[PDB]
């Protein structure tokens, strides 16, 4: 299901349907000797949250069999178990040793705290712990600042809260949450913007610029774009992504400006003819008609309905429209 | 051909009609093939063993497989030759124990697993309630299966993506007077006349309220604008002929404590019915 | 785009198979309807202006806030663009009826229509009421005789109703 | 994909209008010819292996150097022979797809777009595939307008190869 | 919606398992109980305009102060929105007998209601007096059957305990 | 996530309509044919381990380049994840068969599965064939046409349930395409 | 201990709500389906000494190599522990019938089994091959009633999918 109408709900059909249905709350201080089925569900729930729905095989799950047993009588699950599992080699291999420091820093904000870094000062406060004391205190600052005991009971599993309004964040952090959590059938190895090696919010998390939210399972759900500078000072290059500003005379002539994102551009299907063109298939210089798929446009309002037909009749898929 | 009860059921062609476990071999022409198989592999002298699938095994046979047994008569040949076994001869069920292999008539050494009373021949299971029948003359053993012995080397040519993926046609469910109303809105308003507003349906009773103000159908009529200059005098009639009648002689039905009155004031439009009308009675004028 | 004949060919090329004998016999039935499909496309297209206008007339009778000042259909440019969209959806539903496949319908009309109405503020629950009013004006126009020979077309009117329901859930 | 159905939709959607009787007749003529085309496709499917083994042998008889010369391009080894009976089955399957659809659409999208680029690169000769197609035109055993529909798409592929 | 199906599916999704033998045993309870609660949902859907309007003025027969100046039943619009908001609640009880749980009442009628009826100053004991009147108006052999009235009243005082 | 009864409720709520009369008969039919649906969901989850292993093996036997260096299912970590990618997809289809609506399959599984499979690099043609093999297994256990097992049922026809679950599996191939 | 009662009490606790009408309906399905499985468990009780003896011979018949020196069935003492370990699995499915769900299998027989058997070098396919025998010698109108065989088979396949 997609949309906002027809159910009087917007967030469950924005990718959060499984996450809006669980508690996983560990209602007793120690596991009862004799039974394993209730506490196996809580350990599988804190694996799915803290590792971001990654696959832990049985040869890797046996490497954390010690902590699992300290939790069953003599440790909390929020503190002291998520903290113990974050110091393991399985967490460290895929969330810390693979990325730069600011890439590992926002994966810990998602996995431990359930949100995104707001600005540069959320990044900068956590890199200072690593520079002076190492990794072992770096993962404690996510647990031992004020935010963690405030928002979570110390016997529940963490949950995602970066979209909510009681997590007192900026509104650019709402758009950033739906870049890092794309539905319930996804991990951060299965994310096209961070593939367990990248920094997912690099320019955008620092400068706090908002992004257009594309729902998971939409038509143009496969839209991704690169990053490039544009100016002479930073030695940038023109003509890769469309701008996000609409500055001049073209901003308000032809009405209010919009920013349209197209996804799928192929060589078959350009003309007005229902079929491919047979023959040479490529001009001399051997380039495609669209050298990149995933193009973007900045268009006025009086030019929006001719552009809409120019996209879809040539094979493109509209991913997002956003008024500038 | 003839009746099976003639010559008792002592005839070999009529005995399997009598022991009615495999009725599909005579309903189809499958019994011509197994008579032609034992011609073709000379099994009439030496003892052997057949595993006939029963009725129900032919019924649970898949529609992507039963089509491929009709368009390929070679595939019907070796599937029926895959049930005739010449390894152990006339073997009973107690000699089918353990794990091992079996040589078919045409096909190739199909493995069996026989564990006590449950005996599998490889995607098949011998029902042991009726399976130890031995014929003395032309001697074999016959056991009963619940599924066909289908080797996987035959049926890589079959699939469900050929067109045997089952699909049901979904129906619409409109009622006959439900539209006869709706055909008058398809005409343009110069020729459809009043009937051009036929597509509006019955709103709930609060939708005609003063926040929302849904327009009733009767406005689109001229019966809302019946505002004449002329008037009946009502005093020129005979006394007793002017009749009037109230809606209810009650203070509490004409007006409740709230303003939701069906009779007094501007809340007479808030009825759950009376949103649409019958103006498909007249004409397209 | 690709119709219903091209739909099963593309499903069979990706498996690398010839078409079955059962699959040819199922495409003979699609040619056997043939003329009954072209009667529905003839009746819907021939009354296309009256279906759009009289189901816009009935929408503003039940939701009269859309044409009040501050409503989404109040001005001449904003009313003429509303009738233009209701004719766009009826066009691509008739395109999907002659083809037997809803592929031109979503690749050229529906994909990006929900994103457009969310950037403009157009009420998506009122667009689906206008879609559902063109539906029963057209499935009641489908099963009337009016110069057609008598027969059963109840399987092709369930297909036409399913294209109106598809356009209505892609905007609501 | 080019089809009598989809070319009627595409010529009305380009003009931005509803399907008139200009377009309802182009798909009426697809339905009249569909009975001849569907019997031509059921017969070419059921005799495909005879036509595939025969047409490959018909190329080795006209051009016997293709079973002699060393190299990867030629059908000398058993690997180059298996990649040739696969190429004939591709050309034959696209003909039965074009009969089912009703136009030269499936062999445009899947076979003849980019065909002169993959022949010149892998050093295949288009004269090998013409003689493989002249065999099928002479050996399908069809008659009348059933053979008129089959030979119309066989003759279409010979024009692109030549 | 909170239902019988959606409870046992979500419980076996958080555990990450297939539908067990105890998850099919719950849907059998949805079969043997559907006869009573669909009789109540059909009796209500046919006579709803007379049930709503009988309960809408049972609010104003107990609380005649709502027509005073500044109150919530001053003018014609405010009683149109009041009879609407009662008809909204009776539609959601019709939706709860169909689904089989308190799903549509929770997500659409109860959640967020305390913050709206206090901001707009609608007395929540008068969104109750209409619901409590309908629960005692029901004659158990006359309108519906015995077990159809058990299901009808049990969704009627779930709403009362959620507004109180 | 909606079941069959709550699907007609969100359709009635869009037009302020009560549920009764015409719509209650199509839901009373759901209860009357409800014993078949539990009797068919049991047939799938009783064989749910053999169904998944046979689907990933049969995907490999037809396309044996997947287990080469460069194939997606090469190592043991990749083969064990592909055996688990299909065990979850079968689990959500059995939820939609129990509910009678495809909303739990689209909300929790298919929304985002496409861009899952383009970030990892999973071949969509091979994953569609693994679903297609599971479709043939699900119709065979529902209609009792399995050549390797013979489940006990009461006598009757369940073609509408098999054509229902076949439409759930085709949503998996249309999403990730 | 997954049952029908335990699943709805734990789901009402997870949302902090009282037992609703969606929860008592699931207990109704426990009442209807009880007479099916409670006489299958009565059938398994008085006739367990012969069912495990028949199932015990059905794995050494299939895997006759277990009696080799150096395998898991060398002497009479290691044979006696296999008829014991299959009598436990027939007691744990006798518990699953009177509970109403896959609780007692998930705790005491399945959780922890695939690391006990791997370490102690016992082939799980032979703990399978005796469970799939009593699934196959069961014909539904002789050994029990028509509905008791549906429940008795439903737990044996649950044990088979757990080991396999
Ligand atoms: C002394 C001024 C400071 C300064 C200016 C500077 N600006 C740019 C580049 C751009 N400025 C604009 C802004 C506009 N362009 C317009 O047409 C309009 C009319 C509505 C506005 C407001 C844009 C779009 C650019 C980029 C395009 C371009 O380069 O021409 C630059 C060049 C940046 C570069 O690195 O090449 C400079 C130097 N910079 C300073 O240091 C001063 C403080
Ligand atoms: C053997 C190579 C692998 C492979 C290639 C493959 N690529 C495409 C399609 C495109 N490739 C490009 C890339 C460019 N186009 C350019 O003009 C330039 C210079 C600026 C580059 C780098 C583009 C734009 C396309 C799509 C448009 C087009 O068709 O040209 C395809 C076709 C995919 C399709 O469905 O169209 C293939 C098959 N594929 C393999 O399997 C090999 C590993
Ligand atoms: C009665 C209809 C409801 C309604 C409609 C409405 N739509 C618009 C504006 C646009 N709609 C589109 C969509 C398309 N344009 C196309 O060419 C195609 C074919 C592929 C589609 C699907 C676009 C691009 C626009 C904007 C451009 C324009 O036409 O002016 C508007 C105008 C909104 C505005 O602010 O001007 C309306 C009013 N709105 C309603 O209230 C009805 C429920
Ligand atoms: C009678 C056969 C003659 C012959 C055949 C031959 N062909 C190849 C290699 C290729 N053929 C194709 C053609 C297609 N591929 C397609 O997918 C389609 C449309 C469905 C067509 C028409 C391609 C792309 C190749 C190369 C890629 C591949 O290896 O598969 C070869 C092998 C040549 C090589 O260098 O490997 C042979 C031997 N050659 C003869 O000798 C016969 C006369
Ligand atoms: C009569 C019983 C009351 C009374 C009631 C009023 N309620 C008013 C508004 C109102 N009611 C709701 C809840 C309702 N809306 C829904 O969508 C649903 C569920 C689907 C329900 C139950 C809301 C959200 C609102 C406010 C929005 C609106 O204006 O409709 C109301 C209007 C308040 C106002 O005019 O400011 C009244 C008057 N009035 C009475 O005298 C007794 C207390
Ligand atoms: C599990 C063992 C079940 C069972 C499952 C079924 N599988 C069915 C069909 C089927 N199986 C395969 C894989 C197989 N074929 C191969 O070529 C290879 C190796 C490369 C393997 C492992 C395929 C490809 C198919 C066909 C899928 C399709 O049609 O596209 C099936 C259907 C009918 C039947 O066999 O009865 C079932 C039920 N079958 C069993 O007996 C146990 C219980
Ligand atoms: C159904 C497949 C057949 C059928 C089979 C026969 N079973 C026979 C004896 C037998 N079977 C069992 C196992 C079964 N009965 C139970 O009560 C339970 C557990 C509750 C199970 C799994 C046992 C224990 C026995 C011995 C006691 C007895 O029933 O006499 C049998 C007699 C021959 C034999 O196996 O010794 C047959 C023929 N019977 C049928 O009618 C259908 C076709
Ligand atoms: C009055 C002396 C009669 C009588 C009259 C009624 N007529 C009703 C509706 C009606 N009347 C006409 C004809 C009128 N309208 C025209 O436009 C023209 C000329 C071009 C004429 C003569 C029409 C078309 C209609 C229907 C449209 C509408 O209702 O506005 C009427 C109301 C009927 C009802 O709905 O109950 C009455 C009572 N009836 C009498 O008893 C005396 C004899
Ligand atoms: C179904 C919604 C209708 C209905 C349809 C039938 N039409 C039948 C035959 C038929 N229709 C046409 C017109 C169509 N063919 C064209 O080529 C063009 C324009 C280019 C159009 C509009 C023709 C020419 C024919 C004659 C073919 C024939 O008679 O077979 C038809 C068959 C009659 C029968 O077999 O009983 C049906 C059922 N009829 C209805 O009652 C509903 C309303
Ligand atoms: C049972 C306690 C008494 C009894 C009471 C009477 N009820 C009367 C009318 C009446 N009752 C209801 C509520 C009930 N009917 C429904 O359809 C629904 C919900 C869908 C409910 C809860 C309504 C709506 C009405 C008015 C319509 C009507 O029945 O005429 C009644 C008549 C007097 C009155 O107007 O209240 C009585 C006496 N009747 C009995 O026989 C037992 C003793
Ligand atoms: C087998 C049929 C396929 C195939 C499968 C692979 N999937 C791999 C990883 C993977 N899959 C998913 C989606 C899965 N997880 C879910 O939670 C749900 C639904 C709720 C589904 C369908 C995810 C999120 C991941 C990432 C796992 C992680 O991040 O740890 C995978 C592993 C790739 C790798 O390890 O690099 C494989 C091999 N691949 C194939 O080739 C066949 C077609
Ligand atoms: C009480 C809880 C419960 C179970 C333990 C299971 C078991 C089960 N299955 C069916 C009953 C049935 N199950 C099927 C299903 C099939 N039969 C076939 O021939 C096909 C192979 C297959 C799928 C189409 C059919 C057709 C019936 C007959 C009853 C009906 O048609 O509703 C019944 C009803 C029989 C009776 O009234 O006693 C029960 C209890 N299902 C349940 O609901
Ligand atoms: C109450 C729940 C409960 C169970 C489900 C079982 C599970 C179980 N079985 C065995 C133990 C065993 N299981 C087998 C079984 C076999 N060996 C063979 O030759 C065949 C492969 C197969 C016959 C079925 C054997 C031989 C042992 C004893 C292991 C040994 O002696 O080394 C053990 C180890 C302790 C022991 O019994 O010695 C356990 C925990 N036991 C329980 O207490």
């Amino acid at each position: 299901r997609l949309g906002t109408v027809s159910g009087n709900s917007s967030l469950d059909k924005l990718g959060l349907d499984k996450f809006l249905s669980e508690s996983n709350r560990a209602y007793t201080p120690r596991a009862q000797p004799g039974f394993s089925s209730e506490y196996e569900q809580i350990i599988s729930a804190t694996y799915k949250q803290l590792f971001g729905n990654a696959y832990i095989m049985d040869s890797e799950r046996a490497e954390m069999a010690k902590q699992e047993s300290m939790f069953r009588d003599g440790q909390l699950t929020l503190k002291d178990f998520c903290r113990a599992l974050a110091k393991t080699e399985q967490y460290k291999k895929r969330f810390f040793d693979s990325r730069p420091l600011y890439g590992a820093i926002e994966l810990n904000f998602k996995n431990i705290l359930g949100r995104t870094p707001d600005g540069l000062e959320h990044y900068r406060a956590k890199s200072a712990v690593y520079d002076t004391k190492g990794y072992e205190a770096f993962v404690d600052a996510f647990f031992d600042d004020g935010e963690y005991d405030e928002v979570y009971d110390d016997y529940t599993v963490p949950f995602y809260r970066g979209y909510k309004t009681e997590a007192n964040l900026s509104m650019a952090a709402f758009t950033h949450f739906f870049r890092m959590v794309r539905g319930s059938s996804t991990s951060d190895k299965a994310n096209p913007n961070s593939m367990q090696k990248d920094i997912p919010l690099n320019y955008y998390g620092i400068t706090k610029t908002p992004l257009a939210v594309i729902a998971p399972g939409a038509a143009g759900t496969a839209y991704t774009e690169s990053f490039a500078g544009t100016g002479s000072w930073q030695s940038g290059r023109a003509g890769l992504n469309a701008a996000r500003v609409a500055l001049g005379v073209p901003a308000t002539a032809n009405g209010k400006s919009f920013r349209v994102e197209v996804t799928g551009y192929t060589q078959p299907g350009f003309g007005i003819t229902a079929g491919t063109a047979v023959g040479k298939l490529y001009k001399a210089n051997k380039l495609s008609r669209y050298p990149r798929s995933n193009k973007s446009y900045v268009v006025g309002f009086d030019e929006l309905t001719p552009l809409y037909q120019r996209i879809t009749k040539n094979g493109g898929t509209i991913a997002s429209i956003t008024p500038l | 051909a003839a009746k099976p009860y003639e010559s008792g059921y002592i005839a070999e062609d009529d005995f399997w009609r009598g022991r009615g476990i495999a009725a599909w071999v005579y309903a189809t022409g499958a019994n011509k093939v197994i008579a032609q198989i034992v011609k073709d592999f000379n099994l009439t002298d030496k003892k052997f063993m057949v595993f006939i699938p029963n009725d129900g095994a032919f019924a649970r046979l898949s529609p992507q497989l039963r089509k491929a047994m009709m368009e390929d008569s070679r595939l019907v040949y070796d599937m029926l030759a895959g049930h005739i076994f010449t390894s152990k001869g006339s073997a009973m069920l107690k000699d089918l124990q353990g794990a091992g292999y079996l040589q078919p008539a045409y096909g190739e050494a199909i493995g069996y697993v026989g564990t006590g009373r449950v005996i599998k021949i490889g995607n098949a299971q011998v029902i042991p309630e009726s399976s130890d029948i031995l014929r003395k003359n032309l001697g074999f053993s016959a056991h009963t299966l619940d599924t066909f012995i289908v080797p996987k080397a035959l049926t890589k040519k079959v699939s469900i993506e050929a067109g045997f993926s089952p699909v049901t046609p979904a129906k619409y469910v409109s009622t006959t007077k439900a539209d006869l109303r709706y055909v008058g809105a398809t005409k343009p308003a110069a020729v459809g006349g009043r009937r051009a507003m036929n597509l509006m349906k019955q709103q709930p009773f609060w939708m005609y309220g003063p926040p929302y103000n849904a327009v009733t159908q009767d406005e689109y009529e001229p019966i809302s604008a019946a505002a004449p200059k002329a008037f009946v005098d009502y005093q020129i009639f005979a006394p007793g002929t002017v009749k009037v009648s109230p809606d209810s002689v009650n203070a509490n039905e004409l007006n409740p404590v709230s303003g939701m009155s069906k009779y007094i004031g501007k809340t007479q439009k808030l009825v759950g019915d009376q949103g649409i009308s019958d103006r498909s009675d007249k004409l397209p004028m | 785009m690709l119709d219903a004949f091209a739909k099963v060919v593309a499903q069979a090329d990706a498996r690398g198979e010839f078409l079955s004998n059962t699959q040819i016999d199922a495409l003979s039935k699609m040619v056997k309807e043939g003329n009954q499909r072209l009667d529905i496309v003839n009746k819907v297209t021939s009354n296309a202006s009256a279906i759009v206008t009289n189901s816009a007339r009935a929408l503003f009778a039940e939701q009269p806030q859309l044409i009040q000042p501050g409503g989404n259909a109040y001005t001449s440019r904003r009313m003429a663009a509303c009738l233009r969209d209701m004719e766009i959806v009826l066009r691509y539903v008739s395109y999907a009826m002659i083809a037997g496949d809803s592929s031109v319908l979503d690749d050229r009309c529906l994909n990006g229509l929900r994103e457009t109405y969310q950037a403009l503020g157009t009420p998506g629950s009122s667009v689906a009421v206008a879609i559902q009013k063109m539906k029963d004006a057209s499935v009641a126009l489908a099963n009337d005789t009016t110069g057609t020979p008598i027969g059963d077309c109840s399987s092709l009117v369930a297909e036409l109703a399913g294209y109106f329901d598809r356009a209505a859930v892609s905007v609501v | 994909m080019k089809t009598p159905i989809t070319e009627a939709i595409a010529t009305a959607d380009n003009q931005g209008r509803f399907l008139s009787n200009t377009e309802l007749q182009a798909v009426n003529g697809r339905y009249q010819r569909a009975t001849a085309s569907l019997t031509a496709a059921k017969a070419l499917t059921g005799s495909a292996q005879r036509l595939i083994t025969g047409a490959a042998q018909a190329v080795y008889n006209k051009f016997p150097y293709t079973t002699q010369m060393p190299g990867p391009a030629y059908a000398s080894s058993a690997i180059g022979k298996a990649k040739c009976a696969r190429d004939i089955g591709y050309y034959l399957r696209m003909v039965t797809y074009c009969l089912v659809v009703g136009g030269t659409g499936p062999m445009d999208e899947y076979l003849v777009a980019g065909l002169e680029e993959i022949n010149r690169s892998f050093d295949l000769s288009p004269s090998w595939y013409i003689e493989a197609l002249q065999y099928i035109k002479n050996s399908h055993g069809l008659s009348g307008q059933v053979a008129n529909e089959a030979n119309a798409y066989i003759d279409y592929a010979i024009n692109t190869l030549s | 919606m909170k239902s019988v199906i959606t409870t046992v599916v979500s419980a076996a999704d958080a555990a990450g398992r297939f539908p067990s033998n105890s998850d099919l045993e719950s849907i059998q309870g949805n079969i043997q109980r559907s006869a009573a609660r669909l009789e109540a949902a059909e009796k209500l859907a046919g006579n709803h305009e007379a049930v709503v309007k009988e309960a809408g003025d049972a609010c104003f027969a107990k609380y005649a102060y709502l027509k005073n100046p500044g109150e919530a039943g001053e003018n014609q619009e405010k009683i149109n929105k009041c009879y609407r908001d009662v008809d909204h609640y009776m539609r959601l009880v019709n939706y709860c007998l169909v689904v089989g749980g308190t799903g549509p009442l929770d997500e659409w009628g109860i959640a967020g209601a305390r913050e709206v009826y206090r901001t707009l100053n609608l007395p929540t004991s008068a969104y109750v007096a209409s619901i409590a009147y309908t629960r005692d108006r029901l004659c158990v052999p006359r309108d519906m059957s015995a077990q159809a009235g058990v299901e009808f009243s049990a969704y009627l005082d779930y709403l009362i305990n959620a507004l109180s | 996530m909606l079941d069959a009864f709550s699907r007609v409720v969100v359709n009635s709520d869009a037009k302020a309509a009560y549920v009764g009369g015409s719509d209650l008969q199509a839901l009373k039919s759901f209860i009357a044919d409800g014993n078949k649906r539990l009797d068919a969901v049991n047939s799938i989850v009783s064989n749910a381990s053999c169904m998944v292993s046979d689907a990933v093996s049969g995907m490999i036997c037809e396309n044996p380049g997947l287990i080469s260096p460069g194939g997606n299912c090469y190592t043991n970590r990749r083969m064990a994840a592909c055996l688990r990618d299909g065990e979850i997809i079968l689990r959500y289809v059995s939820y939609a068969l129990l509910a009678g609506d495809a909303s739990v399959l689209e909300d929790r599984c298919l929304n985002g599965l496409k861009e899952t499979y383009i970030a990892l690099g999973v071949p969509t043609n091979s994953s569609i064939r693994a679903v297609s093999i599971m479709k043939a297994q699900a119709v065979a256990f529902i209609t009792n046409t399995a050549t390797e097992r013979k489940m006990s049922f009461a006598a009757g026809d369940c073609t509408s349930l098999a054509s229902e679950v076949a439409s759930y599996f085709d949503r998996v191939g249309a999403a990730i395409s």
